[PDB]
């Protein structure tokens, strides 16, 4: 399969040895053209406004536009300071899609980082990545020296005056992390407690400071826009997300990976047509579209196109777009009792539904796979359900902890029943005094 | 006469809410007919309070809305902690419903006073005289409260504070006892140094056992090595 | 302002929150993390009430009164039946690892935690595993310590280091381990720890000095006095 | 609907028959959880009530209760006409099985009410009873 | 435990007590008396007893020559075994220590986890 | 008694001149110490917030929110097995089995002569070559419970 730049803006220059392209090899295939032009022939505005009508959405997973969170940014001049943050945590189970991005790409994102600091008017900024991509920390090390040595970084970039000073911030290991306000919490130094919206990081953000956060993987997509054009962009994909993006299937799969696809692409070309299908002598039972935080898909839903807009009328969320498959020898109520175990170890602690529900839901979830559920179990995660959603916790950890859980109780209820089998016991008898037989 | 205002810090022992007077206890005060009942089986005379508008019973009144600024205790039907303070403000948070107790004796005064001329002159450390620094504790400066039992435990341990350089001077480290005489009485005391304290003076916890408040800003003789 | 609570009117400060406004006009909303003197964080999720965008409106949303504006023509239920749903499954989540230890307990009778699972109407426990535990510090003659009541309202944390300007307390680990306390066993330095038996709403941070002669709140003879 | 709800009953019978004789301002409907009528009546037309449900066509026969409350120290006094104390008459019709509860507000300097004793013999032990017991004179 | 319950939910008045801790930490009655010449003999603090430890019992004969020998202090009340609950023990359901129970001892309790440990 | 050396010193007030907060270079200071002495002791706490400037009870916050920062004595060479969704899927069962067969331990213990330490941890960010783990610094994939005893060995 060829990827040439015009279809594939991401993983054209890749290297078919898996090895990490350098300064000279970026440069000599086309590297920080983009850089160029924007730090020269464009101003600020232009560029936050072409990113606007390019229709480059948050590959996050939430979809937000980038241009419109650019937009937001404060416009008194008193406010000099200015932070760019580069969510390179990566936390979620079933993505592994900014490692590839980072490990033998690092150029392009110290460029798309030097665009966006440079359009922001960022004075300094952070990569925050998890403190288990050592190579990938190593090759962006490595990347910024290099820049830094060529003029890319630091002082008077390219004969502009524009100064910008680029980090890397190795996480220790927390999955709440990887939420916006709770990285510019553990980046101060704090706790990785996030924080409640209005006021949004674009106002008040990483020490007080007017802060921008963006995924690794819009990072990289900016300077393809910035070096081939508006019309360009949103000439690559006939749908609403304009763009290309990362997508890919992996658990029991004939070829577990990474590709990059228009948007639109249907699933099924994704678990077929590239994946290979699954494996031999296992049938599908259900997919996770986006990661451990989106609802499960059946098989009758393989037949849509891998967007926000479709995804999301479907009962689920585009996510990531890093689907997982699952297979029919694996039991369901299993699998989201370990879900959940993650989902609940990997509660900040801040507010009550996540922090003392989803431990209720592993311990039901845990009894109903040793066989000792009981009748109301599957009502009080039905329960959970409702009342850790959106607006209910102080943030998106916990209704993205419940996604799951209410799809496989939707889809495979079947699974969660045939765990009921004691009767329902919370009291013991007290010698001496007759219980009040509820009827 | 300039004690004026103290007759309007609090309604006198003829104010009532309705007729009634105001509670000291809770409406559930227990043991009532045998908190006493070891000296004698027969109820005592509940005590009579002829000084103030309160009553030494719970036959009285604590509504949150009762029109007073004097609440003995903070108690609503479903509220029982202290957030029952919010059934008794006029917002939360706030003030009173009624107003604060407490009333100024004084007012702002229209004119001011003139400026003090007498500026003194900077501190010279003199040869055998040592300016005692006053230390205040919390625990154990009040006269009262170091008598409190659980203050012991809480308050320090009684040293004199000293200048790294005095110290060096008179040959003492940090611990060792010196001995000092105020009014011909000679008393002893570890010591710690104090960076800060400059020289030339002496740090003491005033409010301490056999050292009061008087001692700050006098000035001490012979202290040294005992 | 004029907000609209059940369909009643109510004219109330703009500047306020929607908890301390209703607060004040005399109704009760259940809330743990927010104190009049801290200021609101969102954290306990016990305040919820059901907010409309507009008068003539079904569906609603449930929103943080502490964290909400009383803004002028808000549309607000306290009483409507997901909002006590959520209030009530809030105070049930609080009392799956709470200590059976209320007869035991110092804050006995004067406890917010109490008052605010009676008033929520939650008295009947499913839940039927086990409930988490924790051991408790040495924090000096004042505060005795039992962590084991805690409900992770981060009020003590808050009092304490914002309000107050302490430095040796602080909230330790995670998720559901969630400790509350000093690094290490110690007196804690504070001249205002003391308030922190009121601060806290349950039986974590209490008066020592008052526990060695324990009585209830309601055996209490009380006066108004000055310190 | 639960038994024990808060009711006005201005579907009873004798909400319509009042109001047609005296008009509507001339008393004030309670909803109470007492399951029956609670009619807030003037003093002045305390007597003119008790005759006309004394003679309606299946009348009010008995005079079930009649006793005070102070109302001084009450705080949830909404939908409730100004009152320090007050005077009920719980009177009781066996032909329509029904009851309902008069409601007299008095200030607390002005505690007399007219007697009902022309009306209801045992309004005698109740009046006094009253008077023993609330400082209320019956003229 | 000397919780206090029976007292407060005593509609005469007659129960008085003191909390008192041993070393270990467990609460009891430094005194507790109880005027029978007030007591109604009405169970209501048996019902709010948290502990079954107040209990009444099928006796009668209380007959007194002087009112003060009504007046029953912990030495008259306190007998050798369970009487009508034999098996109940409130402290092996209270999350508090006391000797011979420890943190996560209890019924229904896990075993407390440092914040320290190194398990996510 | 604890004490920094002079190298974690420099390397700690280097990290502060990242930020402009000094409170910011926390966690750098704390994976600083804990790579050089394997993990935190108590005392690490205290000189990491007298060198910084903020209360130990935040740098203690700090140390005991984070799982990969380590408050107790670990042993030297810790194995980090993944336990999610698709490492699930992929049967980490399996692996964690073999460990535990092999080291004679279960998760969050140490062995005997202070050799393994095991450990569940998060997704390792490498889902497609599942089941992972991640021992010191390295991390292997594509596990199977026949190549753990071999794999074992090489780390001394
Ligand atoms: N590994 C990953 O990348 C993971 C991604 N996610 C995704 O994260 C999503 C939740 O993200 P959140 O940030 O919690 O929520 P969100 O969707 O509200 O915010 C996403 C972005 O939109 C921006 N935004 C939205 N409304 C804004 C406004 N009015 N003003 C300014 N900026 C605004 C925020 O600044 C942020 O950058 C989930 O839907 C999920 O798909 C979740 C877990 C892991
Ligand atoms: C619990 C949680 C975890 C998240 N983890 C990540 C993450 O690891 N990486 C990431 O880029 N975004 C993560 N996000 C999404 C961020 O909040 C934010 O949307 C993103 O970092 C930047 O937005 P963008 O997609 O517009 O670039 C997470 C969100 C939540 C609620
Ligand atoms: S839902 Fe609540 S406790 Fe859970 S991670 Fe978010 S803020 Fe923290
Ligand atoms: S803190 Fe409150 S609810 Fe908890 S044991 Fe004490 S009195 Fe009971
Ligand atoms: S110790 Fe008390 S104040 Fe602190 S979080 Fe826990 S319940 Fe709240
Ligand atoms: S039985 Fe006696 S002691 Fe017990 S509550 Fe009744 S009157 Fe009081
Ligand atoms: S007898 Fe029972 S109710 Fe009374 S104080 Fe003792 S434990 Fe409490
Ligand atoms: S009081 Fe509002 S969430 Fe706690
Ligand atoms: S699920 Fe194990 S590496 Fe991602």
């Amino acid at each position: 399969i060829i990827r040439t730049p015009e279809t594939h803006p991401l993983t054209w220059r890749l290297r078919d040895d898996k090895q990490p392209v350098w300064l000279d090899e970026y440069r000599s295939k086309n590297g920080y053209e983009g850089a160029r032009k924007a730090l020269t022939g464009l101003s600020p505005d232009e560029i936050v406004n072409q990113v606007k009508d390019a229709g480059l959405k948050g590959r996050g997973g939430a979809g937000f536009s980038t241009g419109l969170k650019w937009s937001l940014m404060p416009k008194d001049e008193s406010m000099n300071i200015r932070y760019l943050l580069c969510n390179a945590d990566e936390m979620e189970p079933g993505t592994y899609k900014d490692r590839l991005l980072m490990e033998q790409l690092p150029h392009l994102l110290v460029e798309g980082m030097l665009i966006s600091a440079f359009a922001l008017k960022a004075y300094r900024g952070y990569i925050f990545l998890r403190g288990e991509y050592i190579e990938a920390a190593v090759n962006l090390r490595r990347a910024i020296a290099e820049a830094t040595e060529a003029g890319l970084l630091g002082k008077n970039i390219m004969g502009t005056g524009f100064d910008f000073e680029l980090f890397v911030h190795t996480g220790a290991g927390r999955y709440i992390c990887g939420e916006e306000t709770a990285l510019i919490n553990s980046l101060e130094g704090r706790r990785a407690n996030p924080r409640s919206k209005p006021p949004f990081p674009a106002t008040s953000g990483a020490w007080g400071k007017p802060t921008c956060v963006n995924n690794v993987e819009t990072l990289c997509n900016v300077p393809a826009i910035l070096a081939n054009g508006v019309e360009w962009y949103q000439n690559i994909s006939k749908s609403k997300d304009a763009g290309t993006k990362l997508m890919g299937f992996s658990g029991r799969v004939k070829n577990p990976g990474l590709w990059e696809l228009p948007f639109g692409t249907t699933a099924r070309e994704i678990l077929e047509d590239y994946a290979g299908g699954m494996r031999d002598g296992l049938k599908f039972k259900a997919w996770q579209p986006g990661g451990a935080g989106t609802d499960f898909l059946t098989e009758a839903h393989l037949d849509l196109p891998m967007e926000f807009e479709s995804i999301g009328k479907a009962g689920s969320r585009l996510g990531t777009a890093l689907a997982m498959a699952v297979d029919h020898e694996i039991n369901m109520v299993s699998l989201v009792r370990n879900l959940e175990e993650f989902f609940a170890r990997e509660s900040c602690g801040w507010c009550t539904p996540c922090r003392d529900g989803l431990p209720w839901s592993v311990k039901i979830l845990r009894a109903l796979e040793r066989g000792e559920g009981q009748p109301g179990d599957i009502e009080t995660l039905e329960q959970l359900c409702r009342f850790l959603g959106p607006g209910k916790t102080f943030c998106a950890h916990a209704p993205g902890a419940v996604e799951p859980l209410q799809s496989a109780i939707k889809y495979f209820r079947e699974e969660f029943e045939a765990g009921i089998k004691q009767p329902f016991s919370n009291t013991h008898l007290i010698n001496g005094i007759q219980p009040n037989l509820l009827k | 006469p300039e004690l004026a205002g103290i007759k309007d810090a609090a309604p006198d022992a003829t104010f009532r809410i309705r007729g009634q007077k105001l509670a000291r206890e809770p409406h559930r005060y227990s043991g009532r007919t045998a908190m006493r009942a070891n000296i004698s089986v027969h109820e005592p005379r509940q005590p009579q309070d002829i000084d103030t508008m309160f009553t030494f019973s719970m036959e009285g009144n604590n509504q949150p809305t009762a029109h007073r600024s004097q609440v003995p205790f903070a108690w609503a039907p479903g509220w029982n902690s202290p957030q029952a303070w919010n059934k008794f403000q006029d917002e939360v948070g706030g003030k009173l419903r009624f107003g604060d107790p407490g009333v100024r004796l004084f007012e702002t005064s229209e004119n001011g006073l003139d400026y003090f001329t007498s500026v003194p002159a900077r501190f010279q450390p003199q040869d055998g005289k040592w300016r005692i620094a006053p230390y205040y504790h919390l625990f154990g400066s009040d006269e009262l409260s170091q008598r409190a039992p659980v203050f012991q435990s809480r308050m320090p341990q009684p040293y004199i504070k000293l200048n790294p350089a005095d110290a060096a001077k008179l040959g003492v480290n940090a611990g060792t006892r010196v001995s000092f005489s105020y009014d011909g009485n000679t008393v002893t005391l570890p010591v710690e140094i104090a960076e800060g304290l400059t020289a030339g003076q002496v740090g003491l916890p005033m409010g301490m056992s056999g050292i009061a408040p008087v001692l700050a800003g006098a000035h001490l003789e012979d202290l040294k090595e005992a | 302002a004029t907000i609209h609570v059940d369909g009643k009117e109510y004219e109330v400060n703009g500047a306020d929150n929607l908890l301390e406004a209703c607060l004040s006009l005399g109704l009760d909303i259940p809330y743990f993390c927010w104190h009049p003197a801290l200021g609101s964080v969102g954290a306990c999720r016990q305040c919820a009430v059901k907010q409309y965008q507009n008068a003539e409106d079904t569906r609603g949303r449930l929103v943080m009164s502490c964290m909400t504006p009383a803004s002028d023509g808000t549309f607000i239920s306290i009483d409507d039946e997901e909002a006590k749903q959520f209030r009530e499954s809030v105070v049930e989540w609080l009392m799956t690892n709470h200590p059976h230890d209320c007869p035991v307990c110092e804050e006995g009778g004067n406890c917010h935690l109490q008052d605010m699972t009676v008033m929520t109407g939650h008295s009947f426990r499913r839940y039927r595993f086990t409930k988490r535990t924790h051991r408790n510090q040495d924090l000096g003659p004042f505060i005795s310590h039992e962590m084991n009541r805690c409900i992770a309202c981060y009020r003590c944390v808050r009092y304490y280091k914002d309000y107050a300007g302490g430095t040796d307390l602080g909230v330790y680990g995670a998720h559901d381990n969630v400790y509350f306390g000093r690094p290490e066993d110690g007196t804690l330095e504070s001249e205002f720890s003391g308030n922190l038996v009121e601060i806290c709403p349950t039986g974590v941070f209490t008066d020592k000095t008052h526990s060695e002669r324990y009585n209830r709140k309601w055996d209490m003879q009380f006066a108004p006095s000055i310190c | 609907e639960p038994a024990w709800q808060t009711r006005d009953h201005l579907d009873d019978p004798v909400i319509g028959e009042l109001r047609n004789r005296f008009g509507p301002d001339a008393f004030t409907v309670q909803a109470t959880r007492t399951g029956v009528p609670v009619v807030w009546i003037k003093r002045e037309q305390l007597l003119e009530v008790g005759d006309f449900l004394k003679k309606l066509p299946k009348p009010y026969v008995m005079l079930f209760d009649l006793h005070g409350m102070d109302e001084r120290l009450r705080t949830h006094r909404e939908g409730l006409p100004a009152a320090d104390f007050s005077v009920f008459y719980h009177l009781i019709s066996i032909d329509r099985n029904r009851d309902i509860m008069l409601k007299v507000a008095l200030a607390e300097n002005d505690l007399h009410v007219p007697t009902f004793t022309k009306l209801f013999p045992n309004a005698n032990w109740y009046e006094r009873e009253t008077w023993d017991l609330f400082g209320i004179t019956f003229d | 435990v000397a919780c206090n319950l029976c007292a407060v939910a005593c509609p005469v008045g007659c129960i008085s007590l003191q909390k008192a801790e041993t070393k270990d930490g467990r609460w009891y009655p430094e005194f507790f008396r109880i005027n029978f010449s007030r007591c109604i003999f009405c169970g209501l603090c048996e019902e709010a007893c948290p502990t079954t430890a107040i209990q009444l019992t099928p006796d009668f004969e209380m007959g007194e020559y002087k009112r003060q020998d009504l007046v029953y202090e912990k030495e008259d009340l306190l007998i050798s075994g369970p009487g009508k609950y034999p098996e109940y023990n409130f402290y092996r359901m209270a999350g508090m220590a006391i000797d011979g129970k420890d943190k996560g001892e209890a019924e229904n309790e896990a075993k407390p986890i440092d914040v320290k440990s190194l398990l996510p | 008694a604890f004490e920094l050396s002079a190298a974690e010193r420099e390397a700690i007030e280097h990290e502060m001149h990242h930020y402009e907060d000094p409170r910011a270079a926390s966690i750098e200071a704390l994976k600083i110490v804990q790579k050089q002495r394997g993990w935190v002791p108590d005392g690490a706490i205290h000189a990491i917030a007298d060198v910084l400037g903020i209360p130990a009870s935040d740098v203690e916050g700090v140390a005991t929110f984070y799982s990969q920062i380590f408050r107790q004595p670990v042993g030297r060479h810790v194995i980090r097995y993944c336990d999610s969704v698709v490492c699930h899927i992929n049967g980490y069962q399996g692996i964690q089995a073999a460990l535990e067969k092999k080291l004679n331990i279960k998760p969050g213990q140490t062995t005997f002569d202070g050799r393994f330490t095991l450990l569940p941890t998060c997704c390792l960010g490498n889902c497609d070559k599942g089941p992972n783990m991640m021992i010191d610094e390295d991390t292997h994939a594509h596990l199977t419970p026949e190549a753990i005893p071999e794999l074992l060995e090489r780390y001394k």
